[PDB]
Formats: structure tokens, C-alpha cells, sequence
């Protein structure tokens, strides 16, 4: 006769699939391993769809495969990857010269701007040129994240490890500390990070503190892990006395990420994470401002038009959990959570009018943080 | 900063990014209402009380035009996204630059729909938006 | 394509393909409404909210007309014929040509009846139809 | 992903492979309902406990139907089928999009049957479904 | 062939050769019920489940008169010929001309018999008539 | 320690270790009732009496969600997991902070699920815990 | 009504979109001298098509 | 014989297809890739002009 496949199309795989949840942002993965049919001097970056999709990078160079291995391995998964090309040069024409890496660094922009996350992953780990990055991502909208697959960050002393020559200076930057052969950025950032959707209400997760990745293995040790990860039982984090990084501890029977990724002595990954999401958030509005209308005016109108839109964010970012609830901390009593003040054109000069630059909107703050640690005290009276 | 007296020239009004523009005569043109009371006192058989508090904060505005303005077509366009099954926000904002006194809410719909009247001379077209929450400004000039 | 000031002058209406013509005195001689709300806001015990749109696009429009008018002859026909137990659409139509505001139903039905009085001067004769489906036209001249 | 608003012009029901059109007015047009409890608390004469857990999964859907509905005529005909001896399952599937709630049974069967008033207004048709077998599905989008 | 517009001027109901004439107010003027439900779901201790369908086929239909209508009398002649002991069939028949739906049956008796009330206005006359056999008819028109 | 009005804003329901959060509206949203009557007076023919206290120490509460709230997911979640067969506690907490007025339970049970009605407006979802053992909070702040 | 004419929304994104737009033209800068041919000016309409479905596809990804 | 009786002045009269009806009594054609050939369909990315001649053939997939 003919088969069904004549008005319908059913077939059958051996695979794991789970849901799509879209959610915020991109990560990007710097190397230098070219693949001669993608990046080959014509894309200095290159995105994708998917992981099973991936031919020009081998599926077992340590670098791309294994590193987007551990970025698509959440349980809810991200999308569209941005593949690298970035320092196809190994660090420098002079290796310990830092300048022709910070050149890389400056010509990887000028082709795209579309990630927010920065991973170098299973190369140039605990090389002297990478202070370039450090310096560099200070001033620039992006997270710049740095897992070790081995170092000497253990002693609570000593001070040439990544997470001790930057220790309470920097304050976008992080430490995956970990042992050897393990993509670990890549397991929770812009996996777990990329999937959080911060437009529904009360999706503040504002620890990162204990989350399970996909697939991994656990480290070892109790007063190893205060070295590291710089924290003390009931005091918080202190910087003397240890070197501040992410190593996935295991408790109880179960495995989960530890410290919440932070940056600095008190500095954590959401509230970067959480912030930046306003700020790319207030821009997309500010640009479906200026294509909605004829003309934005350069009078007091135009000026209340355009502060229209960081009070409708604010708005949106209270009812999420990230803005805190119009009382003060110290005493409880009533303080306004976010003020927006809005300038006058009018006595700023013609002289100045003619610029088509509008003057600076101020808008005022107050962040609502989360618990980490927690005190019983029972006492017994028999 | 003297304090301006009142104007409608420099009240402003923000529907989803647009300027709202041809409003009808009167006093009340753009008119925002709460939802509900804010709280409720109960007394007892004894003389003792309680005060309850509500959760709710949302609002309604009606806003009211003339036959002719852009704002019209508009608000006649999202009717009928509405009614094709496309349902979404559409902020709304406006405020009085004498006084900072106002209002803004990131999610609006439209709640009922005028009547085409034709007769001798031209009247009013009144719209109703309602929000689920709903936050005033604090006017921070008195 | 200058914008034509409201004139009644201006205003076509047509009912059954015939045009609607001896109108009472006021500014509302033909006037439409929908017979619902558009939606409704439900706000929960924790201040938690949820909007709902109804399917309902149907509408009603109000006639007045005077003792002496064509359009009052073939109205009380379409009674009779209703009466007698033939069930038809008659569709209804009726626009602005200065801004192209209005809307049309392709199938209406007779709801009410005027009241005749004769009295001392002449009195108006208010018809009212009703359809199903409404479906207003935008207005592209604003 | 947009958390819709609630709409009627965003839920589906398939009744047999067929859609389910003409409903009646009201809050309640097509409601689900389990067949018994899920458990029971077991209190002795002591203060100790015991629960037990059903194994039942079973339930009914009720249809509310104008008089004017192709799925009136659909429900009529399968009544008669099972009026002449013949007995088989006709799946039923109901899912709203905005939220994805709803559930499915493979095999239904018709239960009562709605009674017929003429009168002077038009009334409900209301017919009731049950399975031995609902399984509801997760609503994902919360 | 338009789908005509419910009214109670395009219902017909044949009793016993006759028409059915004057008819109390209300939505609900001649309403016939199935006698039983059409089956029943049984599940087990384990889950497994079994449905029952019933061979009954049977209805009652209900006519509300007022007190002057000549079928007020018909039914009464019907009564007292029962009460003599002459037990036959007497049909009866309703339908709908707008869409086919209605039902027919060969043999009917009298049930219940109303209550003769006299007071201050007219009241309802509430006949009740019983068939073992009653085959409803398809609606064709939908 | 002022005694704080009552407010919705001030009570906390926690189910499994996470928080209730869209509720339904009205003046009973989260209802807690004792399994039986505390005792029992038994008088005799003489006029002598006795009373008996029982040891059942039960209760019930009842959660009216709105149909788009998380705990909505939370508990059809934990409805599949025991038509599974899995067998387990999950406790149930809730308190007022105005008045230490509330209760405990270490381990309750899924008792009645919701009726999914889709209708025209959104409406309530009703759940049902049963435990066997639950000790009220002393209110300490009266 | 019937289903012919789409629903009222763009199908490349979903954004509103107008289904049907009529537009009458003028008599009034139609010359005299055409007007007395007794033939109206030519009104302009506009469609859009709603289609139906002839194939399907499913996947089916097994994990055991 | 089944366009004719397409009434449109019906809610939901869309028959957009006209691609799975059974007429009153007739036969099948044979074969498989031959179908092909005919009416010019491939499997799933549509109807190719080169790939085939656009036509009707009745054909009979399960038992209907």
C-alpha cells in the first residue's frame, strides 16, 4: 500500500531532552584553538543553537567541547552559546608581556557584543598575563570569572595565587578554585545563572549558595575549605584569613555550590547579576521609546517622557524581591525604598541644547539581601 | 524651584510610550481611583476593636477624549488585540512637574469601551484601564 | 486630506441597504454600546492578581427618530415581520467620513419598541436593535 | 513567556478528535471533578493515628451546551450509539495555554443526559462524561 | 436554509392528534427528563474500573397550562377515561422547526394531575405524562 | 511590643518548607478545624452525670488558591506522587506574628483535590490536608 | 466568521496587525467630466488568508 | 458533488483542505513512489515542481 509516513512524520531517538526556559544572558569562551571553518580570521566570536550540533570544534578537545559540555548540562538549558576565537595567539608574541593579550582583549569587542560572562576554560589557566583581564573587565558591563584546575590557594598565607594578588580590590571578578580536570564555571554560570527570569514576582535568588550543577565530583576536606572560599563559621567572610572562591562541597548526602560566588570580602554573584539585569533592562525600554514615537522633544515633556521608564523598572524590580519593602533596616520605621528625580532643561544653556544630549536622570536605591547562616540556641530545663 | 501653580500644560501622561493628547473639557480628565478601602475598623459587643489592613493595591483610570485624537485610534487598536486573544501590559504613567504628585503601573488593560454617539454636536469618549498594582508617587515639592 | 470638522452632514448610516434619514433633535441620535465589560481584575487575600477577557463582541444601538420619517415605516414593517415568526439578519451600518470612526454588524434583530403618544406637540420614536457580533472600523484619520 | 491573563479564547477542548464550541454563560462551563477522596485519617481510641490512600483515579466532566451547538448534535449521536449496544471509549482533552492546566483520559463514556425545555427563553444543555482513568497535567508556567 | 433565532412561535407539540395551545410564562413550558441515568462506573479496591450501560429507555415530559386552555380540558377527558379503566396509548410529539431537535413517543399516560387553585389571580395547571419507549430525534440543523 | 492590628501581610503559612503565597479572596482562605468534639456529658435518668474526654487530637485545613499561583503546582505535584504509592509526611506550619496565634503539624496528607472549572471568569481551587496530630500555639501576645 | 479571513495578528511575530482594511476613494477631484458617465470610482480591499494544516510531526526522545 | 454542498454562511465553514475526503463509492490507484511522481508531494518539506505533476489520485493508506 503506502506508508503513514505519507501525511505524518513520527520518529524515535535514544536522548535526553528538557524544557527550553529561556532566561537572561550569554557566556563566552576564550581560547586559543582556532577551527579554520568558523572562525577562520571571519568571526572573531561565533554563536550556535546547540550542543549536538557542534562539528567544527572536536568533541574532544579540552577547550570548547569540554568546557560547553558543563555550560549545556543544566537541568533547564541555555541557548545559543558564543564560541570562541578571541586570543587565537597563545598570551603574547612576548609570553609574559600582558599588553598583547590586553590588545586581544580590546580587538574581541569590535566584532560583538553580546556576552556578559567571561570563561577562559581548560587552557591559559595560571598564567602571569591573564592580570590583564582582571584590569581590564573593571569598567566594562561584563563578569569576569576564572576557575583554577590546580594552585596554592589552600594556605591561608601566601600571597601569589589569582584570589591573593586580587583580594579585596576588585569587585567583578571571581574564583572557581577546584582540583584537576573539571570545567567548573561553565557548570552553574549561564546555566543555572543564564536561566533565571527575573520578570515574574519574587524570582530573587539572591544566594547562589546552594545549587546543584548537573554532573560533577566533590572536593575534599573541612579546614581546607576555609582557606579557600575565605569564610568563617558565624563571623561571615573574612579577607586575611583565607582567598575567596567556589568549590562545591558535599554535606549531608547531598553535593551543592558553596560561598555563592563571591567576588570580593562581602560581594556576591546575584546582586552583580541582579543589577545588571536592571540596567539591560532599562535600555531595552529606553530603545522601544525612541522607535515607538515620531519624536522625543528636548523640552520638560521630553525629560518627564524619558524618566517615564526607570519608574516603571522600579516597579518591576520591587515586585521580583530585588528592591527591598519602604521601611528602614536600622529601626523599622517608613523610608522610601527608590526616589527618581528628574532635571530641568531650562537653565541649561542653548549653548548646551544644541548637543542632542539630554541631561542625567539620578535614580536611588536599596537592595534586599538574603540569608546565608542560621543560629538555634535550645536551652534545657529538664 | 518656586512652586508653579496648577496647569495642564505641564502635566504630562504616558500610554505605552505615547503622549496622551486630545482630552475632553473639564475638571476631571484623567481621574485615578483605589481599588478598594484601605482598611476596615470592627468593635465588639464590649467596646474593644480591631483595625484590618488590605493587600490589595490596584487601581482604575478613566480617561476621557474627544471624538478626534490620535489617542482614540490608539486605545481602539488595543481593543482589538485584546479581543483577538493578544493580551499584555501596556503601561501607563503621568505626573505634575509643579507638585511630583502622580502615578505609574507597568501593566494595564483596558475594562470597558465607549459609546459612539453621533447626534448634533460632538461628545465625550471615555475609556477605563485597570491595574493590578498600582504606586503613587510621593510629591516631593508639597 | 484636510480634517473635516463633526458635521452631521457628514454621517451616513444604513440599515437594511436603505439610509436612515427624519432624526429627533440632540446630540445623541445614534448611539451604540457593547454589551459587556471587556475584562475584570481578580486580586487574591496576598495581593497576588489575575485579569480575565471575555469572547463577548456584541452590541446595541439606540435610534431616535420622529413621527414623520421614513426609516419609522420600514422599522415597524421589520416588527411585523418579526412577529409573524420570520427570522432574518438586516444588517446595520454606519460610518464618519471625517474619520472614518464607526463600525458595521452584518445580521441585527429588533429588541425594542417605541411608545406612541400623541399629545399636544410632536415626540420622539426610539427604536433599539441588537447583534451578536460588532465589529468597529479603526479610525485612520484620527 | 509572558504570563497570560486568563481568557476563554485561549482554552481548547477536544472532545473525540473534535473541538467544543457553542458553551452557556457563566464561571463554570466545563469543570472537572475527582470521584472520591484521596485519603483518610484513622484516629484510635488512644491518640494514634493511621492514614490509608486510594487507588482510585477516576472522574467527570460536566459540558454546559447552548441549544444551538454542533456539539449538541455530536453528544446526541454518541448517546444513541450507546443506546443501540455499542460501547467504546471516545478520549476527552482540556488544556489551557496560559498556564498549562488541564488533563487528559483516553477513554470516556456518557453518563446523563441533558433535559430538553423549550419555554419562552432559550436554557442550558447540560450533559456529564466520567472515566475510570484522568491523569491532570503540571502547570509549568505556574 | 438560515438557522432561524429560537421562538416559541416555531415550536409545534402534537398530543394525541391535537396542538398544544395555552401555555403558562416561563423558560420552561414543556420539559421532558430521561428516566434514569444512562450508566454507571465502577471501580475496584486496585483501581481497574467496569462500566454498566442500562437497556431503559423511558421519559416523563411535564406541560404547564393556564386554567382557560382547551387542552386543559383534553387532558382532563384523558384522566377520567383512565379512572374508568380504558388504559391506551395516546402520542405525543413536540419539535422544533429552527434546528430538528425534539422527540416522539407512541404511547404516553397521565402521572400526575394538578392542583385546582382559585385565590385572587390565575395560577399554573402542571400535567405530568409518562412513556416507556422515547426516541429523541437528531438534530440535522445543528 | 505594640499589638499589632490583624493583616494578611503578617500571617505565614509554610507547606514542605516553602511559603503559600496566591490565595484566594475572602475572610477564609486558610481554615483550620478540630477532628471531633473535645467530649461528651452523658446524664442519666436520676440526674447524675459523667463526662468523657476523648484522645483524638486531629484536624483538617482547607487552602483556597487562586488557579495561576505556585502552590497551586506544589500540591498536584505532591497529589501524583501519592497516587504513585509514595507515602510520606511533609509537615504544614502557619502563625500570626500580631498574636503567636497559630499551629503545627509534622505530617500531613493530600484528603480532597480541586475542581478545574474554566467557565468565563477565573475562579477558586480547593485543597484538603488531613493529620493526625496537631498542637495549637499558645497565643502569648493575646 | 467562517474562518477564511485570519485572526487579527501578525504571523511572523505575533504583534497586532489589522486582518482587512477597506478604503473608499473621493467623487469629488473625480472630474465632471467623468462624473457623467454614470460608472462609481473603483473601492479598494484588502485581505489576509487564514490556511490550514497538512502534515504533522513528533518526536518522541526516550531516556529509559 | 462535496464543493457544492459548502455552505460559508456558517460559523467555522472552512474546508481549507479538500486533502482527506472519501467520496460515495470508487477505487483505488497503486503503488508508493509513483504517488510522487503524481501530485509532485515530498515527505516533509512541502510540494516540489521539478520533483513531480501536480494531480488527484485517491489513494488508501490504512483501511480508509
Amino acid at each position: 500500500k503506502l506508508p503513514y509516513s505519507r501525511v505524518t512524520n513520527v520518529t524515535l531517538t535514544r536522548t535526553d531532552n528538557f524544557p527550553t526556559r529561556r532566561g537572561f544572558g550569554t557566556q563566552l569562551i576564550l581560547t586559543h584553538t582556532a577551527v579554520s571553518g568558523q572562525v577562520d580570521a571571519t568571526k572573531r566570536t561565533k554563536l550556535y543553537a546547540s550542543l549536538a550540533e557542534v562539528e567544527a570544534d572536536y568533541p574532544a578537545n579540552t577547550s570548547v567541547y569540554k568546557a560547553a559540555l558543563s555550560a549545556f548540562s543544566q537541568n533547564p538549558r541555555p541557548i545559543r552559546l558564543k564560541v570562541g576565537y578571541a586570543a587565537t595567539p597563545t598570551g603574547g608574541d612576548d609570553a609574559a608581556k600582558k599588553a598583547d593579550f590586553i590588545t586581544s582583549l580590546g580587538a574581541i569587542l569590535n566584532y560583538d557584543q553580546a556576552f556578559y560572562q567571561i570563561t577562559l576554560d581548560a587552557a591559559l589557566r595560571d598564567q602571569p598575563y591573564l592580570d590583564g583581564l582582571v584590569e581590564w573587565v573593571e569598567a566594562q558591563p561584563k563578569i569576569a570569572m576564572i576557575d583554577s584546575n590546580a594552585a596554592g590557594h589552600e594556605d591561608p598565607a601566601n600571597t601569589t595565587v589569582i584570589a591573593a594578588r586580587h583580594k579585596g580590590t576588585v569587585e567583578r571578578t571571581a574564583v572557581f578554585y577546584h582540583t584537576d580536570s573539571t570545567e567548573y564555571l561553565a557548570a552553574s554560570m549561564a546555566a543555572y545563572m543564564s536561566t533565571r527570569v527575573f520578570d515574574d514576582a519574587n524570582s530573587a535568588y539572591t544566594l547562589k549558595f546552594k545549587k546543584a550543577p548537573g554532573v560533577r565530583a566533590i572536593d575534599k576536606g573541612s579546614a581546607v575549605v576555609t582557606a579557600i572560599t575565605g569564610f568563617v563559621e558565624q563571623t561571615g567572610q573574612s579577607e586575611s584569613a583565607g582567598h575567596c572562591a567556589n568549590t562545591l562541597i558535599d554535606i549531608g548526602d547531598q553535593e551543592f555550590l558553596v560561598e555563592g560566588s563571591t567576588l570580593t570580602q562581602n560581594v556576591f554573584l546575584d546582586e552583580i547579576h541582579a543589577t545588571d539585569w536592571i540596567i539591560a533592562r532599562t535600555e531595552e525600554e529606553m530603545l522601544s521609546l525612541f522607535l515607538n514615537n515620531d519624536r522625543v522633544p528636548f523640552t520638560d515633556q521630553g525629560m518627564q517622557q524619558l524618566a517615564s521608564v526607570p519608574r516603571a523598572i522600579m516597579q518591576l524590580a520591587a515586585r521580583a524581591g530585588i528592591v527591598a519593602l519602604d521601611l528602614n533596616p536600622l529601626t523599622g520605621a517608613y523610608e522610601p525604598a527608590y526616589t527618581i528625580t528628574v532635571p530641568s532643561v531650562f537653565d541649561i544653556p542653548e549653548s548646551q541644547r544644541k548637543a542632542r544630549i539630554a541631561p542625567a536622570i539620578q535614580v536611588r536605591f536599596r537592595y534586599a539581601g538574603a540569608v546565608h547562616y542560621s543560629v538555634i540556641n535550645y536551652t534545657m530545663t529538664f | 524651584m518656586a512652586m508653579k501653580a496648577y496647569s495642564m500644560l505641564n502635566v504630562t501622561a504616558t500610554l505605552d510610550g505615547r503622549r496622551v493628547i486630545g482630552l475632553m473639557d473639564g475638571d476631571d480628565a484623567i481621574t485615578t481611583s483605589p481599588g478598594v478601602d484601605v482598611g476596615t475598623m470592627l468593635v465588639g459587643a464590649d467596646g474593644s476593636w480591631l483595625f484590618s489592613q488590605t493587600a490589595d493595591k490596584s487601581a482604575t483610570v478613566v480617561i476621557k477624549l474627544k471624538p478626534n485624537s490620535p489617542t482614540h485610534r490608539q486605545l481602539t487598536e488595543k481593543w482589538m488585540a485584546q479581543r483577538a486573544g493578544r493580551l499584555v501590559g501596556f503601561p501607563f504613567d503621568f505626573i505634575d512637574s509643579a507638585s511630583n504628585e502622580g502615578g505609574t503601573g507597568a501593566e494595564f488593560f483596558i475594562q470597558k469601551a465607549p459609546d459612539d454617539s453621533k447626534g448634533n454636536n460632538a461628545v465625550v469618549r471615555e475609556w477605563t484601564i485597570v491595574t493590578g498594582e498600582w504606586t503613587p508617587t510621593i510629591p516631593t515639592l508639597l
